[PDB]
């Protein structure tokens, strides 16, 4: 096995094989305050739904 | 068919990991605790080394 | 326990393996049958002794003859046969069987592991298949009506017969004669009722009254004897009356075998020893036994006809028998070596006082395996075709599949009947025209091989069974009376311990476990069947022996102890084969334990003699894969069932090795999150058909509308769902026997100029192409010539491209140049190719996104893909959703997550596991949309689920064409996309365009787009003579003698032909320009 | 099969794919097949300029 | 095999303008900006800033299809006021804030 | 030169992904741009591999 | 030093042409693989 390779700038648009981010945690207001969404239930919203 | 380089649904490398995992196996005994502690947290980038089929040792057996 | 009988199961397959019948009838056929074939109706006006069958050899120029091996003669496209030699009595070669892969007579049957490695030979492949001309070929089983057998049918109301009986007899060994007995019964339920029967040769039918008196009964009442067993049954009796009169013309012997039209009558004898009921033997001195059958027939009859036992169920598959390899080769055989019988009679008719080409016997099994056609060859292709296909490679379990198909030839048969249960596979089976007549066998299913009648017969001769010979119907009320094979061999008195001893004896095992003993108590009679092609299960068996309450005889010591193989385990009676038949008089246990408070959640469940092995067993290989086949509507399983072999994977590991035209290889694969106990056993660990893929089942782009998937183009870089796609072009150089030979250059000029389009630059010397080199258009990658220099060279086809991955040379045994090339490709998912889980949700790419505009979770943690909920409610397939919160689990706790059937597992339970880890109880996760960053207003069902990326990629199927290639006669276009074909304009869619009313459009496709071309017809006899010299201006049209009035139209040349045609069938079209016949 | 309906020419055929961007009456078509299907259009001293840099 | 070369998405290719700015008949004092080789990322993040800024009457913005990576961005404002000028300011201010930021990060920062 | 049982665009692939140092990243332009005919050091960086 | 075709098992690197026959340098096995170029292949990551 003899190989030989050339390495280039490029970003992760032109391909994925560049992006140093892999993984990006983002949350905001974790107790729905702002109600930006409609939490979905059988009985009891915050018992339900994992800290 | 050997370990991928990255794993496809988050990025996050996983090349390494191989015999380290292979490893605490044999000896150690461990599954979930192992990959816990290799830094492997969610079931994202997890599921490509507990789901990986190493078949090119069968074809390293073959001649050329 | 339940965990418990896996350990059973694993016991069988350690010993038997999935392909047990092939292996075992082959080996049946080789070993003994064979023989006793050839030795039979031999002798010609000089006898034949012992067969000799060596093993492979290769006579090839250029060498001696070189002992070959499989994996040779698939890379050279050879047969895997050995010869066959026999002492001929007045050393003998006489033609090429091919052998078995993994059988007997393959060498392989004996190394191992490591002794195998070394002969190439995949472990994991099973074998089981033949290898002609290269390609793998795995005979595929025939079901068939079983022969020897009691039926009744009724004939509708418009017809003079209102009931008839058949029974359809053959030697169970020895020739196997086809012809059918046929018992009409004309006359309707009302009419004023005669009973005639059919015999072979007997051109009207005969009444059963001549047939008593033909045999040696004249006289009644020892008539009803044989029919009637209670004389004090006046109905049945009643009906016969008016038939006693029929023959009352004839009052005896004579005259009986006369009628049937001294010569004859001594004939008639004949057709009694060979043409009546032809099976049970035909000896001599056993007229008597019969009698009683023809009794007991009319009797089965009339019990139907008198509504008081329903019409025979034709679909009961108990009834029907499965010719496998092994007894194809006999049927065959015979047709052939009764005509090598006449072969080697003809060279005796040239001797006006060594010569056996044995190819015939060679290239005759040849024909059949290789296209499908069983009866010789010949101008007789009155055979049976879909026998022996093309055994599919597109993934293990595809493979697998076809190899355990059965087949079934021709809106009842299609159903699903009950017979099926155990036996067969509910779900796989083709979709659309023969679906139901294509069978898959289950996992526990097996077929019979053929014991022997008389270690029983002696055993029942020997307890307690007087000779049916002299019966008496008054005095022998309640007799028992037994059949064995179709034959009745008897009655016998008090039978209760007779049986349970028989049957004790098998268990022990000196009476083949392969027997079948049925007793009808409801009818007083004992079935045995020692038959070769019935199909069967294993069961457990109960016993009451607690003298101390009311229990199964297996305990955890015979668990733990698995010298001990499954032979064993039925050497000891703790399992029993009960076939179709003998289970209708059995009463089955489903679950072990709870067969012998609750939870609101879980599922709501429902003397014993036998328990269920296990549920899960009665599934074939589709099936086999797919997580809670019992959480979806049935019907979409059996899509999946078909799906399945079409995904890609990888189908064996010695396909770096071979040469075989396409196979793909998906880049990275993936064992599913989610399995079935029973996988253990497909070895799918080791060759998984797919990948877990990051599934979001929501609404976005509205790319993912309509059973379209969206998939994240991000890991599809990463080299998610990449696959090598492989090809094989072969040549070789072609001779005559005439000195003419090809040859494999790089030519160029030469007088000729025959040569391709595409370039030859990117070829070395030898004529070859080197396995580096980028091609792709159209460029010629096989160098061949004709001299007669013309080029034959072979072009890769214009629409593919790729890399060229291993080429090489080779010797042929006609000592020609045999070339094969193989090229190689990556091919990378694309918003087109189809993809599919394993619940019949297929669906294909609809666009690509990236990281960024993927949705995702506050964790971090993003899809992969995104399905539509819309591909849900109607397709009802819930357990796709459960297959992806288990695997949800198992991805987290890093356990293997279980999926098998019905089990101990709940969705509320597994709900609290998930709930135990940290996330939401139902999977659920909020996500934030990736253009804007701002949460969803609602939630999504986020979790991995098991993918398989189906072949049916767009590039291969994308077609464009304008002008091409025509075809020759019609001069239209031709079919297919790899010859640069075009679409058919069919009926409908012309029907369509005239609803539209676009009348010149069409005019215009027909034409202008296709056909079209200018015919000169005559003014005069209205016909295509015109002898039209486009210079001289010359225009002529003798017969008619004119060359003044011709006209020109605008025609399609397939129209014109239609014309030449109806011209050549002396029917005459005129074609006036001008009408003549007024109005 | 050749006379009451028939294989014809300028025909094309592949893998569709919807798209809730496109006006109701459009149909996005590959590059690769717009580059292979033709139109004899004459030349007009209208849209020669067109043409013109049609043709080169 | 269909699929354009992937740098297509943010080169400009021969003779092409990033920015293209068409005046509005529909209303007065409008305008609709055609961005070539973007998307989200910097859309949206210009549409943002632009209701801060209370003089700005209308801001809103589209990708036309989403195989080209381009994107429509429509704006009014009050009288005698230009668009470009709230642009810049508000592009300043993102920059000034990243100033902040990258400062502020580094102070932060430092403390470890 | 690979006998390795992958081929050499799976192998070509395996090596795209693997991360590579990126400190002064940002002082380099694309070979394309480099107004040397195809590639060099000044816009481009080779390695060697035997096994 | 140069190559044209070796042996499926006796990896001996021949060279022939017509009529030399179809065999080996020993092994009779008449297969033979096509030896690699020497014009370096260059791959894309795709
Ligand atoms: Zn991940
Ligand atoms: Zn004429
Ligand atoms: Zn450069
Ligand atoms: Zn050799």
């Amino acid at each position: 096995l003899n190989i030989r390779c050339i390495a280039k700038k490029g970003i992760a648009k032109e391909h994925a094989k560049w992006s140093p981010c892999s993984a990006i945690a983002f949350e905001y207001d974790p107790h729905n305050k702002l109600k930006h969404t409609d939490f979905w239930f059988e009985v009891d919203a915050k018992k339900e739904w994992p800290d | 068919m050997i370990i991928p380089v990255r794993c496809f649904s988050c990025g996050k490398v996983v090349g390494d990991k191989w015999d380290a995992y292979l490893r605490l196996l044999e000896e150690g005994k461990q599954e979930g605790d192992a990959l816990d502690e290799l830094k492997l947290k969610r079931y994202c980038c997890r599921r490509m080394v507990l789901t990986h089929v190493d078949l090119i040792e069968k074809f390293l057996r073959y001649n050329p | 326990t339940t965990e418990d009988c896996w350990t059973v199961i694993s016991a069988f397959f350690e010993e038997k393996g999935l392909v047990s019948q092939q292996l075992d009838s082959f080996d049946e056929f080789m070993e003994t049958s064979i023989q006793d074939l050839v030795w039979e109706e031999p002798r010609l006006i000089i006898r034949f002794g012992k067969i000799y069958l060596s093993r492979p050899t290769m006579t090839e120029a250029d060498g001696t003859t070189h002992a070959m091996f499989p994996q040779e003669a698939r890379l050279r496209n050879l047969t895997y046969s050995s010869p066959v030699y026999l002492d001929m009595e007045k050393k003998v070669h006489i033609g090429k069987v091919p052998i078995m892969l993994r059988s007997k007579f393959c060498s392989l049957r004996t190394l191992d592991e490591v002794d195998l490695y070394k002969m190439k030979e995949c472990p994991y492949d099973m074998g089981g298949y033949f290898v002609i001309n290269g390609s793998e070929k795995v005979l595929i089983a025939q079901e068939r009506s079983a022969a020897n057998i009691v039926q009744v049918f009724k004939k509708a109301a418009p017809s003079p017969i209102s009931h008839v009986a058949e029974i359809r007899s053959a030697l169970e060994k020895g020739s196997r004669l086809i012809s059918t007995m046929q018992i009409k019964l004309y006359g309707r339920e009302d009419k004023g009722r005669t009973i005639k029967a059919t015999l072979p040769y007997v051109k009207q039918d005969i009444p059963i009254v001549i047939v008593f008196r033909a045999l040696g009964v004249v006289p009644d009442g020892e008539i009803l004897q044989h029919i009637c067993y209670d004389e004090n049954d006046w109905q049945m009796l009643e009906m016969l009356k008016p038939c006693i009169e029929e023959g009352f013309v004839i009052q005896d012997k004579e005259v009986a075998l006369d009628f049937i039209g001294e010569k004859r009558i001594q004939y008639a004898k004949d057709i009694l020893q060979k043409e009546l009921l032809p099976h049970i033997t035909q000896e001599e001195g056993f007229e008597t036994r019969k009698t009683f059958f023809l009794g007991y027939m009319v009797n089965r009859l009339l019990l139907c006809a008198l509504e008081r036992k329903d019409q025979d169920d034709r679909d009961h598959f108990g009834k029907k028998r499965l010719d496998l390899a092994g007894p194809l080769l006999a049927n065959l055989f015979r047709i052939l070596f009764r005509k090598l019988t006449r072969e080697i009679y003809r060279y005796m008719q040239r001797c006006i006082e060594l010569a056996v080409k044995s190819t015939t016997i060679t290239s005759g099994l040849k024909y059949s395996l290789a296209t499908g056609n069983w009866g010789e060859q010949k101008k007789a292709m009155s055979s049976r075709a879909g026998v022996s296909q093309v055994l599919n490679r597109y993934t293990y379990s595809s493979t697998l599949s076809h190899l355990r198909r059965t087949n079934t030839p021709i809106a009842k048969p299609r159903q699903l009947h009950n017979t099926h249960w155990g036996l067969v596979c509910p779900a796989e089976t083709p979709e659309g025209q023969a679906c139901g007549l294509v069978k898959n066998l289950s996992l526990l299913s097996g077929i019979s091989i053929g014991s022997p009648s008389e270690p029983i017969i002696n055993f029942l001769e020997e307890w307690g069974m007087e000779p049916l010979e002299d019966y008496d119907p008054a005095q022998h009320t309640k007799s028992t009376r037994i059949f064995v094979n179709g034959v009745w061999t008897g009655i016998h008195r008090d039978p209760s311990m007779l049986v349970s001893t028989m049957r004790d004896l098998r268990r022990s095992g000196a009476i083949s476990p392969e027997v079948s003993i049925i007793r009808d108590i409801r009818e007083r009679e004992f079935k045995i069947f020692t038959d070769v092609g019935r199909v069967y299960r294993p069961l457990f068996i109960v016993e009451d022996d607690e003298s101390k309450d009311n229990e199964l005889r297996i305990t955890k010591e015979h668990i733990r102890k698995i010298v001990y193989g499954w032979s064993s385990l039925v050497t000891s009676g703790v399992i029993e084969y009960v076939d179709g038949e003998e289970e209708e008089t059995i009463m089955i246990a489903m679950t072990p334990e709870d067969l012998q408070l609750n939870d609101t959640a879980k599922r709501i469940k429902p003397t014993f003699t036998h328990c269920e092995i296990h549920p899960s067993m009665i599934l074939g290989v589709a099936a086999s894969i797919i997580p809670f086949p019992d959480h979806n509507q049935s019907p979409r399983n059996t899509y999946q069932s078909a799906m399945g072999k079409q995904a890609m994977g990888v189908f064996l590991t010695n396909y770096n090795v071979r040469m075989d035209t396409m196979a793909n290889i998906l880049y990275y694969p993936q064992k599913p999150l989610a399995k079935t106990q029973a996988m253990e056993y497909l070895k799918f660990r080791e060759l998984p058909a797919g990948q877990n893929a990051i599934v979001a089942i929501a609404c976005y782009s509205g790319y993912n509308q309509e059973d379209s998937m969206i998939m994240n183009q991000s890991s599809i870089d990463r080299g998610l769902f990449r696959s090598l796609f492989f090809r094989s072009y072969m040549d070789q150089e072609k001779r005559f026997g005439i000195s003419i030979v090809e040859e494999f250059e790089k030519p160029t000029r030469a007088t000729t100029l025959r040569l391709k389009h595409g370039t030859y630059e990117k070829l070395d010397e030898d004529g070859l192409i080197a396995p580096g080199v980028r091609v792709s258009g159209d460029d010629i990658i096989i160098g061949k010539t004709t001299p007669i220099k013309r080029d034959a060279s072979t072009p890769l086809r214009s629409t593919e491209n790729g890399i060229v991955d291993q080429v090489l040379l080779t010797t042929n045994q006609e000592g020609l140049k045999f070339v094969k090339v193989r090229m190689r490709t990556t091919k990378v998912p694309q918003i087109g190719d189809k993809f599919a889980s394993r619940h019949g949700q297929k669906g294909t790419i609809g666009v690509t996104y990236r990281h960024e505009d993927m949705p995702f979770s506050a964790e971090g943690i993003v899809p992969d893909l995104i399905i539509n909920p819309h591909a849900i409610p109607s397709r009802m397939t819930v357990a796709h959703l459960i297959e992806c919160l288990l695997s949800k689990v198992g991805s987290i706790r890093g356990y293997e997550g279980d999926a098998t059937p019905f089990t101990d597992l709940t969705v509320d339970a597994v709900s609290n596991l998930l709930r135990d880890n940290g996330y939401q109880s139902r999977g659920f996760e909020v996500m934030y949309n990736g253009h804007t960053g701002k949460k969803l207003m609602a939630q999504v069902f986020f979790g991995p689920t098991y993918y398989q990326r189906l072949r049916h990629m767009v590039d291969d199927k994308i077609h464009a064409r304008a002008r091409g290639p025509v075809q020759v006669l019609t001069r239209q276009p031709v079919e297919g996309r790899s010859r640069d074909g075009g679409l058919r304009f069919g009926e409908m869619e012309r029907d369509c365009m005239i609803a539209h009313g676009a009348a010149g459009f069409l005019k215009e496709r027909l034409m202008e787009a296709s056909d079209a071309f200018r015919v000169h017809v005559c003014g005069i006899c209205g016909l295509m003579s015109v002898i039209a010299n486009l210079k001289k201006n010359q225009f002529e049209c003798r017969s008619c003698k004119n060359k003044t009035n011709i006209y020109q139209l605008h025609i399609p040349y397939a129209a014109k032909l239609l014309f030449q045609e109806l011209m050549a069938m002396n029917i005459a079209p005129r074609l006036y320009t001008e009408r003549s016949g007024v109005s | 099969g050749n006379l009451m309906g028939k294989r014809v020419d300028f025909s094309a055929r592949t893998v569709i794919s919807g798209d809730p961007n496109l006006e109701l009456d459009q149909v996005g078509v590959p590059i690769s097949i717009a580059k292979t299907l033709s139109y004899p259009e004459t030349v007009t001293q209208y849209n020669i300029h067109r043409l013109t840099e049609y043709v080169r | 095999m269909n699929a354009p070369d992937r740098f297509e998405l943010f080169i400009l290719p021969d003779d092409v303008p990033k920015l293209k700015i068409t005046p509005d008949s529909r209303v007065p004092n409008c305008i609709i900006i055609k961005f070539e080789r973007e998307d989200h990322t910097l859309a949206n993040l210009l549409r943002e800033e632009l209701a801060l800024y209370p003089d700005v009457t209308f801001v809103a913005y589209k990708v036309e299809h989403p195989l080209f990576a381009n994107f429509v961005m429509r704006l009014q404002t009050e009288e005698g006021t230009r668009p470009k000028q709230a642009l810049e300011r508000a592009c300043a201010s993102i920059i000034n804030k990243l100033k902040t930021l990258d400062h502020k990060f580094n102070e932060e920062w430092n403390i470890k | 030169m690979n006998t390795s049982v992958l081929a050499d665009e799976f192998i070509s692939h395996r090596l795209g992904l693997i991360p590579l140092v990126s400190e002064d990243v940002e002082e380099m332009k694309y070979s394309r741009d480099c107004t040397c005919e195809d590639y060099c050091d000044e816009c481009s960086v080779v390695l060697e591999l035997s096994a | 030093y140069g190559v044209k075709y070796t042996c499926g098992a006796c990896a001996h690197n021949f060279s022939l042409n017509k009529s030399d026959p179809v065999r080996c340098k020993e092994c009779g096995h008449r297969v033979i693989y096509k030896a690699r170029t020497k014009r370096m292949s260059k791959f894309l990551t795709t």
